[PDB]
RNA sequence: AAAUAAGCCAUGCGUCUAAGUAUAAGCAAUUAUACAGCGAAACUGCGAAUGGCUCAUUAAAUCAGUUAUCGUUUAUUUGAUAGUACCUUACUACAUGGAUAACCGUGGUAAUUCUAGAGCUAAUACAUGCUGAAAAUCCCGACUUCGGAAGGGAUGU
RNA sequence: GCGAUGGUUCAUUCAAAUUUCUGCCCUAUCAACUUUCGACGGCUGGGUAUUGGCCAGCCGUGGUGACAACGGGUAAGGGUUAGGGCUCGGAGAAGGAGCCUGAGAAACGGCUACUACAUCCAAGGAAGGGCAGGCGCGCAAAUUACCCA
């Protein structure tokens, strides 16, 4: 366990030490043949085999909070960790490196992921209910719970009909692809394929709510965020022309305000009715931001920011002041938080999946109680 | 589930067939390695005959051949420019074979001013095609990948020169 | 919680019955490998500080280092871990182990005394225990007895006398057959190896020279035909 | 563990050696072109009785095959391996007969010292050196530069070097070691190319029977010059 | 035409009765349709 | 020696200066003997290039360490690919301005040498040896690599290289 | 699309063409010698090697991207009739653009490594005949 | 020498040679004491692509003849096999490392190596591996007394 | 000096994998079939030990069939030549799903999760998934034999 910042401490309790680690073969050879003096006390892991030896893609904790599903790269697989028993429940291999999954049930008993070789794979604990090829490539994955329907964005322009751009949506009770929700992306070359060209033609992020009204918000590469309403099956809004490709989309706890962000590193907190921004922040460097979620220390509200320049900044919403900043020392591809408090699980490029602990945003979760006492022992050490 | 057999497909006369036999370990095909840009992440796979092939998943540098003059140097890899097969590899920066990718130019520039001595990109045997000279003034050349990164563990290759250089510039303009 | 207390520097160990968990309250919420003072344990433990190195809770489950749960956890154990030995090669087995945290539900606490005090525990600190075997390789004998280049380890090896059967005969000595001892048999083996190398290279030389002269002879006879 | 009838018809077994037959171990000669040492010792020569007796002969250094001590019992010895037994002071040689079976030939040291081996291929090995591969899988480094494919070589067998060679020739007498006309000592009188696979030769015996055998199945033995003693 | 590129609207057999529709919406359906009218245009 | 180099670099990092502070991870991997050739092209041509503000602070430490790695005989193979390509891969990536300090640590006693005076030949210098005949060989191999990697940019360093090469040449020509 | 090339020949030098003979008593056509098309399944341009069986026959469908189908007729012996019957088969072969293609002609093919699910053959010699459509029959 | 079941019911079930590692607190000894003979335990290497069982079937796809691998992998066999030094540590280096098992002890649990703590010790197990020396080793060879060579280039896989 | 052990490459042997032409029994109350897991190419890559629509991107219009495709029926021989004899000849290890070793397995030998039985216990926990034999009416009929010689 380390501590990175001065004023408000974060705690890298599990994580890769070096930006260029050696091959694990050479590491085990030097460990079993050489003499070494490691920090036996403070260095540990908290859940068993929380690594992938190549890279990682996404982490999600269930609404029951007992299961951590995580997908990673070599022999492209997904680990399911039971978090009460602090170990691997299992790990199941797949056909290619996963893009993005969601849990459907409150447990891990139903999963779906959009997967790099243009597939959607539906997973049970029994095995794998069979895959559906989406026609065109995909970027994200969202779930309409009230009318159970998976919706994925697509890059590129459609085959026939209009040339807007498409969001592929299939219901689970009905079973078929209903109709692609048509989102304009822009103009493309008439001379190309049917998968698009290299420069543009991509819808990126789809975001919905699951306790409020739930306006299906999409976001596409010419600086455009769109809004669709369920039970209308048609467009409501087109707004937010920016310079950067929209990579962030997340509602707040109330169900009104939106936190979007662009590929240059600029975030805008919008209201759903005011065209002028409630908040703007131009931070980091020119590497594109990835993921932003709202998180409430039990009284206040604050916001995440995670960007591939190894910058994850927790901003304030009520004042806009930079509350804290973490440097994960590697590329990180996904952030999630334990829904109780405190713990940010981050899927990275490195070997080990790394998780941060904020004592000043919340407490240790209900399955690893002693983390607060370990922070206490580090406070004794300093 | 990923395999290499032909028992699932229809015949030459247009007929399907039952022909149910179990998948065997010589019809084995493993999952693809989308080799991307990053620090070195290679996993070693043992294969039939106990033979190792090196599945490289994240790569930084490889040596590239400026071979009309007689050098090859280890240079880094900036970002993939274009790929003849897919657009998603161009989008998500995947290093495959026959990928045109832009690389750094500093060791080639150093070897030019070290061997000949006339500086470049800032008598008669030192001669540079002016398109390639524009690549040197940019400090970022257009290489092409000739080695399989997935099945060797390295992304090496030769630089583009002349007709192929002009062809891939026109294809970038396309 | 009975304390299996070991002094590793002397090589001795003793199990100590401990009742009255008010005495054992300072062991609580301490991970394995942590330094706790034995001063609040007893008056005979004044000045002692010791590390806790493991334990077994009720129902006899082991305690592996690096598990943050206080209760009994269900790990998946690989080959070279503690608390599990493989029945066959390549086997990963799910075993239940107690987490690192010393709670109230323990049965034995493995402790190791790192620094003593002025008082001696009568059965623990007083008895010396030598090592079971002495060193076998010559350079470890050299680093042990700090020999120079001349002093010829073969008489500086440790020895041990045993009395065999046969109705009480003479004592008999045993000596551990030094591994890294340069004998003339070893040196002659090295010389035979490099002699095989030079014999092979000179045979390649002679066969190459005779092929050169025979090939020149054959092309001379071919051009004599032409 | 093959049966006695599934054993090939050219290393003979009678109604005596049980229903089973030993398989030859992997080695220089092939499987179906082979005589194992146990069949040579106790089923052909009958210097032994049982498997354990054959083992008690083999394990002590009393049987030498091609000039080297061969210890394991089912060692393959297919064609023209000189087999030296020193306690009996004999050297046997394996040839065929006119019907197509194995034949043994007793001889002393003067003809026991050399082996007539047919060249399988010539190549350039590592180090830029030409090397030569016979049918005994003997590779000879730096050969004579005319010894091409299908030429036979007098191997020294005390150093292993080349001593003489016989060229593939229309007019050189040859021995057949395969095919439907197997084991017929006659003279190569014609050779047809058939480029595109499987060329042939036309061959006649001493007493006028023409037949076509393949250039793989042929084996050169000498023009007249019987360099190994075919049994009289 | 080819491998997956056209949306073949076929009712999938094992994909038929996965999840029950769970309406989790904290708003009372009369204020929500009034909201979508009064965006940036109105 | 790799162990003494590691302990010396640990003492240099015990000197706690902000010029060396962002480069410590890049420094120690050069002494880790498995990652030297990859760490060289991480250091130069990387996203974390040496910043010209504190280039004046890191370069003497880095060049003494790279000099030691170019000297060391243990991990290198035989032939050219053993250690000749290592010297070439150091000198090909070094700057021509750092190359002055590189040859400064290269030439110990022959740094301030003078071969020619107002008169013809300094026989007083030439009838004396400051270096062993073992040691001049690695010097000449290194300067051959320096010149073959520099080219014209030797022009600011003419005054000492020719004195070194001429001294070794005429000591050899006296020893025939 | 990528720039087609003969895989190991250094074109961009500032200081040729590789065509091998198939052998087997054949002659390289002038288009295969100098004609600037590039095809890697061509036995004179690419690295495909012809070995094994050598077949002939008459083309059914020339109209296809460098792949022709041959109707091979033969006379099967039915023992129930004690008679000869006509049996037609369809082969596929990859076509080099070196030759001049006709319909109904008698074409020589050669066996190579598997180039597709059907394609195991390459054209080597074309005999220009006035052969007709599907009504025409000759064992060949 | 010929000798339907569905369902009930009990019983039965590796690997050592002169030639890797022996301080067994193991046996057996003496005429020059690290070891020597036999050698359980354990570490190391090999082994189990089958011996044979059950039952919804495979309709030129298997299979047979007949080709090819210039489109591929191969432990074992047997045969050949590897010219690769110097190259700024020298005011140097020159009997190479650390782990563990067996073993000795202290135990926990109802729960057999389910195992925890503490102390050892070997390798043909895992692992590093400039050096005696001013030479080495390849290709050329002028001059030539077969003399055997002045001196020229060069440094694996 | 003789061997044992080990080592790079090329052999050789033992294999394994594909692969070319011909050869199945009947039937038109089976005339259209394939493109309904791409159906035929060619280009580019991925993966494989390698070729290959085997798989992924780009486009072209195919491929088979009254000379019997396709579908349906289930009743699943070759070589050795007097003769008979003799020889050779898919799916599962309680059920799906995923993984591990090795030259060779998708071993079912192990592991993990889910499902379904079932055992010991001090009620906290912990190990495990075959054939053979008898009865199969209340009345019946061939050894639970010995050894690797």
């Amino acid at each position: 366990k380390l501590t990175n910042p001065g004023p408000v401490p974060v705690y890298t309790v599990a994580g890769p030490s070096t930006a260029r680690p050696l091959p694990d073969w050479l590491l085990r050879r030097r460990k079993r043949s050489a003499k070494y003096d490691p920090e036996n006390l403070n260095n540990f892991e908290l859940i068993q085999e929380f690594e992938f030896e190549e890279a990682s893609n996404c982490v999600r904790v269930s609404e029951d909070g007992n299961w951590i599903m995580s997908t990673g790269t070599y022999k492209p697989q997904f680990h399911v960790h039971n978090t009460r028993e602090l170990s691997l429940s299992f790990s199941r291999h797949t056909n290619s490196e996963n893009v993005t999954f969601l849990l459907l049930s409150q447990d891990y008993s139903k999963s779906v992921h959009l997967q790099c070789d243009r597939t959607l794979e539906f997973h049970t604990p029994m095995g794998c209910h069979y895959s559906i090829r989406i026609p065109r490539f995909g970027r994200d994955l969202a779930y309409l719970r009230q009318s159970c329907e998976v919706l994925v964005p697509a890059v590129g322009l459609s085959s026939d009909g209009s040339g807007y751009g498409e969001v592929f949506r299939l219901d689970l009770e009905r079973g078929q692809f209903l109709r692609p929700w048509q989102v304009d992306v822009g103009e493309d070359e008439p001379g190309s394929g049917l998968q698009g060209s290299i420069h543009a033609g991509a819808v990126n992020v789809a975001a919905v709510a699951e306790n409020t009204h739930g306006l299906c918000a999409f976001g596409t590469s010419i600086g455009t965020v769109e809004f669709y309403d369920p039970r209308s099956k048609s467009r409501v809004a087109v707004l937010g022309n920016q310079d950067g490709e929209i990579t962030a989309l997340d509602y707040s706890r109330d169900g009104l305000s939106l936190a979007l962000g662009t590929s240059t590193g600029q975030i805008r907190i919008f209201d759903l009715r005011n065209p002028r921004p409630l908040l703007k922040k131009d931070q980091g460097m020119g590497l594109p931001i990835k993921n932003l979620i709202h998180l409430t220390t039990p009284t206040e509200e604050r916001k995440l920011l995670s960007a591939d320049k190894r910058i994850i900044k927790i901003w304030d919403e009520q004042s806009g002041d930079l509350w804290t900043s973490v440097e994960p020392l590697v590329d990180l591809n996904f952030v999630t938080h334990v829904p109780d408090s405190g713990m940010i699980l981050t899927a990275n490029e490195g070997k080990q999946m790394h998780c941060f602990f904020i004592p000043n945003l919340g407490l240790a979760p209900r399955w690893c109680h002693f983390l607060d006492n370990l922070v206490h022992e580090m406070e004794s050490e300093k | 589930g990923i395999s290499r057999d032909s028992r699932h497909k229809r015949s030459h006369t247009g007929a399907k067939r039952a022909f149910y036999r179990k998948k065997r370990a010589f019809e084995l095909g493993r999952q693809p390695a989308n080799t991307r840009i990053g620090p070195k992440r290679i996993h070693i796979v043992r294969t039939r005959g106990g033979n190792h092939k090196y599945r490289a998943l994240r790569l930084d540098s490889g040596n590239f051949a400026w071979g009309s003059e007689g050098c090859t140097r280890k240079t880094r890899i900036i970002g993939v420019v274009y790929h003849p097969s897919n657009n998603e590899l161009v989008r998500t920066n995947t290093l495959t074979k026959s990928a045109v990718v832009q690389i750094d130019a500093a060791p080639f520039r150093q070897w030019y001013e070290a061997h000949y001595g006339q500086p470049l990109g800032r008598a008669a045997h030192g001669k540079v095609d002016p398109a390639l000279e524009k690549q040197f003034e940019a400090g970022r050349l257009y290489a092409i990948i000739s080695s399989r990164p997935g099945q060797s563990g390295r992304a090496d290759g030769y630089i583009l020169e002349g007709e192929e250089l002009a062809f891939y510039q026109r294809k970038l303009h396309k | 919680m009975k304390l299996n207390i070991s002094h590793p520097a002397n090589g001795s160990q003793k199990l100590i019955e401990v009742e009255d968990e008010r005495k054992l309250r300072h062991f609580y919420d301490k991970r394995m490998g942590a330094e706790v003072a034995g001063d609040p344990l007893g008056p005979e433990w004044k000045g002692y500080i010791l590390r806790i190195t493991g334990g077994n809770d009720k129902q006899g489950f082991p305690m592996k280092q690096g598990v943050i749960a206080p209760n009994r956890v269900r790990l998946l154990l690989s080959e070279g871990h503690s608390c599990y030995r493989p029945r066959r090669d390549g086997e990963r087995k799910r075993k239940s182990v107690r987490g690192c945290i010393v709670g109230p539900d323990l049965s034995v606490l493995a402790l190791s005394i790192v620094k003593q005090g002025e008082q001696d525990i009568p059965g623990l600190t007083d008895v010396v225990h030598p090592k079971r075997l002495g060193p076998k390789r010559a350079t470890k004998i050299r680093r042990f007895f700090s020999l120079s280049k001349d002093d010829d380890v073969r008489k500086y090896v440790i020895r041990r006398e045993v009395q065999p059967k046969g109705e009480g005969k003479k004592p008999y000595t045993k000596a551990p057959r030094i591994q890294r001892l340069v004998t003339p048999q070893r040196l002659q083996h090295k010389r035979h190896r490099i002699a095989l190398k030079r014999r092979q290279q000179e045979k390649v030389k002679e066969e190459a020279a005779e092929y050169a002269q025979i090939l020149a002879k054959r092309v001379a006879e071919a051009k004599a035909q032409k | 563990h093959q049966k006695r009838l599934s054993a090939p018809s050219h290393w003979l077994l009678d109604k005596l050696s049980g229903a089973y037959a030993p398989r030859p171990s992997t080695g220089p000669h092939k499987l179906r072109d082979c005589m194992p040492l146990i069949v040579f010792v106790r089923n052909r020569l009958k210097y032994a009785l049982n498997y354990r007796e054959t083992k008690a002969i083999m394990m002590q250094r009393l049987v030498k095959v091609d000039g080297k001590v061969r210890t394991d019992i089912t060692y393959p010895a297919g064609f023209m391996d000189v087999i030296t037994i020193e306690k009996t002071g004999e050297n046997f040689r394996l040839i065929y007969d006119t019907k197509g079976r194995f034949t043994v030939h007793r001889i002393t040291d003067e003809e026991a010292k050399y082996k007539l081996g047919k060249v399988k291929r010539v190549q350039l090995g590592r180090g830029g050196v030409p090397f030569l591969v016979t049918h005994d899988a003997r590779t000879i480094r730096y050969p004579d530069p005319l010894i091409k494919v299908n030429d036979t070589v007098k191997i020294d067998l005390e150093t292993g070097k080349i001593t003489d060679f016989i060229k593939f020739d229309t007019g050189a007498l040859a021995m057949i070691t395969g095919g439907r006309n197997m084991g017929r000592v006659g003279v190569i009188t014609h050779r047809e190319r058939h480029d595109g696979g499987f060329g042939i030769v036309h061959l006649k015996d001493a007493l006028d029977n023409t037949f076509a055998t393949r250039e793989s199945n042929v084996f050169v033995i000498g023009s007249e010059k019987p360099w190994i003693s075919l049994p009289k | 035409a080819s491998k997956g590129r056209k949306l073949r609207y076929t009712v999938h057999e094992k994909l038929q009765n996965f999840m029950a529709p769970e309406d989790r919406r904290s708003w009372e359906e009369h204020a929500i349709d009034r909201l979508f009218g009064t965006l940036f245009g109105q | 020696d790799i162990e003494l180099q590691k302990l010396a670099l640990k003492a240099i990092l015990t000197w706690k200066s902000e010029g060396i502070k962002p480069y410590q991870e890049h420094l120690e991997y050069l002494l880790d003997e498995a990652r030297f050739k990859n760490e060289l092209t991480v250091l130069f041509q990387g996203d974390n290039k040496i910043l010209p503000e504190h280039r004046s602070e890191v370069i003497p430490v880095l060049l003494h360490l790279l000099y030691g790695r170019a000297i060391s005989r243990k991990g290198a193979a035989s032939g050219r690919h053993g250690l000749h390509a290592t010297r070439l891969a150091i000198i090909r990536q070094l700057d021509v301005e750092d190359m002055g300090s590189f040859l400064d640590i290269g030439l110990g006693p022959l740094r301030a040498i003078r071969v020619v005076d107002e008169q013809g030949v300094r026989e007083s210098v030439f009838a004396h040896e400051p270096l062993p005949p073992r040691k001049q060989v690695g010097l000449l191999n290194m300067l051959e690599a320096v010149i073959n990697e520099l080219g014209t940019s030797v022009e600011p360093y003419m005054d000492a290289l020719v004195n070194s090469v001429l001294y070794c040449l005429v000591n050899a020509c006296r020893k025939l | 699309r990528a720039f087609l090339k003969q895989p190991h020949i250094f074109l961009n030098s500032k200081v040729r063409r590789w065509y091998k003979d198939v052998g087997l008593g054949f002659k390289t056509p002038k288009t295969a010698i100098e004609g600037h098309y590039i095809d890697k399944k061509c036995p004179f341009t690419g690295m495909v090697s012809i070995r094994g069986r050598i077949l002939t026959g008459r083309v059914v469908s020339t109209k296809m991207h460098r792949t022709i189908i041959i109707r091979r007729e033969y006379l099967h012996y039915i023992p129930k009739y004690n008679r000869y019957e006509k049996r037609h088969k369809n082969l596929a072969a990859h076509v080099s653009p070196a030759f001049r293609v006709e319909e109904g002609d008698m074409v020589v093919v050669g066996q190579c490594r598997p180039l597709s699910k059907t394609v195991r053959f390459n054209v080597l010699r074309v005999l220009p005949r006035t052969g007709k459509s599907v009504k025409k029959f000759q064992k060949f």
